[PDB]
């Protein structure tokens, strides 16, 4: 993906279920607030532990 | 909001293990359903006007799981979970080879010791090769935008 | 930061540990953080100093 | 099944276990007032209401995995 480097704080969020990966961003959504909403999903072959 | 679609090689030998509260070696080892949506099972066979998938060279599947300790005394099997894999698939092959064989890794001592043992059996094809497909649905997952 | 996974863990033959059998995930910021590489892939490793 | 791009030569460089420098905490905690770090509803909003949800949360004030990369050996450039 691409991405803006800035100088405001971000999060970042990684999760397993059975739909896939979900990687979940501020950034796409929300630069000056914050809130993991869902910017990327692997559809994965497995659940990694 | 959105679909999910397995395939795999199912004949119609074994679809008596079809059901929602099945205990098979196919339900042990395998895979299970999910129990909170709604399902479909689809056992289809190659038509003669359609080249456009191929035949693999035999139905190979699992039927044993077993983690045993660096103890060689306590032994715990595996749970498989709804569109989820055991490690039991982790060390067995893409395919077996013949009935009872006997797949094996060593374990690290903080995932439990010892050898994860499994054992893999085999169906041959009829003389057309069937499909098995599951579908599940879900309401609350995306968007409704399919 | 970058991040891999897998649900196997093995120790290397000097006794470390690390090793990660079959298939592993790999998330890497690229471009002085610009870019968001990752592949669920077969890596190896190469016996050089 | 796809390409890989391969740059340079086999020649890795020497690594070091030197967590002298590493390891000094830092007291950064979260707040469940402000709301750090709860995963967004993952398939319904609403507004101005209380929903109950459930899903996969941490625990409050934790201590966290801080980790932080270190630069290099470099004398001049
Ligand atoms: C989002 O959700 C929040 C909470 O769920 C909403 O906040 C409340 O919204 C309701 C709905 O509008 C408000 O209830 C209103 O009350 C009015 C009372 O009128 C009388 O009081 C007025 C002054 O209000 C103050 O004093 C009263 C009595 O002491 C208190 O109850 C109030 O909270 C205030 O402190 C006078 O000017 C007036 O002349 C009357 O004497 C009533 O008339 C309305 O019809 C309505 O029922 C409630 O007050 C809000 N509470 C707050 C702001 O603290 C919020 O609005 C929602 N936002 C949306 C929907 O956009
Ligand atoms: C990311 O960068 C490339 C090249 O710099 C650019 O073409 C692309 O538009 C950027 N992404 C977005 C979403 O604009």
């Amino acid at each position: 993906y691409n991405i803006t480097e800035d100088e405001i704080l971000e999060w970042f969020g990684i999760t397993q279920t059975a739909q896939g990966v979900h990687l979940f961003s501020s950034r796409y959504v929300d630069l000056y607030g914050g809130n993991m909403f869902q910017f990327a999903t692997l559809p994965v072959y497995d659940t990694i532990k | 909001s959105s679909l999910i679609l397995d395939y795999f090689s199912y004949p119609l030998s074994m679809k008596s293990d079809l059901s929602v509260s099945s205990a098979g070696p196919i339900s042990q080892f395998n895979y299970k359903q999910s129990f909170s949506n709604p399902t479909c099972l689809i056992l289809a066979t190659v038509p003669h006007n359609l080249t456009t998938i191929t035949k693999p060279l035999k139905y190979s599947y699992i039927n044993k799981c077993s983690r045993l300790l660096s103890d060689d005394r306590t032994e715990v099997p595996q749970l498989v979970n709804a569109n989820q894999y055991s490690p039991c698939v982790s060390i067995v092959p893409s395919t077996v080879w013949e009935d009872g064989d006997y797949y094996r890794k060593q374990l690290s001592p903080l995932e439990g010791g010892g050898w994860l043992v499994a054992s893999g059996s085999t169906v041959a094809m009829t003389e057309q090769l069937q499909m098995g497909f599951g579908i599940t649905v879900q309401y609350g997952t995306d968007t409704n935008s399919v | 930061p970058a991040f891999m996974l897998g649900s196997s863990v093995g120790n290397f033959s000097d006794g470390k540990m690390g090793r990660f059998f079959n298939h592993t995930l790999v998330l890497l910021p690229d471009g002085c953080g610009t870019l968001l590489r990752a592949f669920y892939c077969i890596l190896e490793p190469r016996s050089g100093n | 099944v796809d390409v890989g791009p391969d740059s340079v030569k086999s020649a890795c460089i020497e690594v070091d276990i030197q967590q002298t420098f590493f390891d000094k905490t830092w007291p950064r905690p979260i707040d469940v007032s402000k709301a750090d770090g709860i995963i967004y509803p993952q398939g319904r909003t609403y507004s101005n209401i209380t929903i109950t949800y459930q899903g996969l949360f941490p625990y409050q004030g934790d201590h966290g995995d801080m980790y932080v990369y270190s630069a290099g050996h470099a004398t001049g450039t």
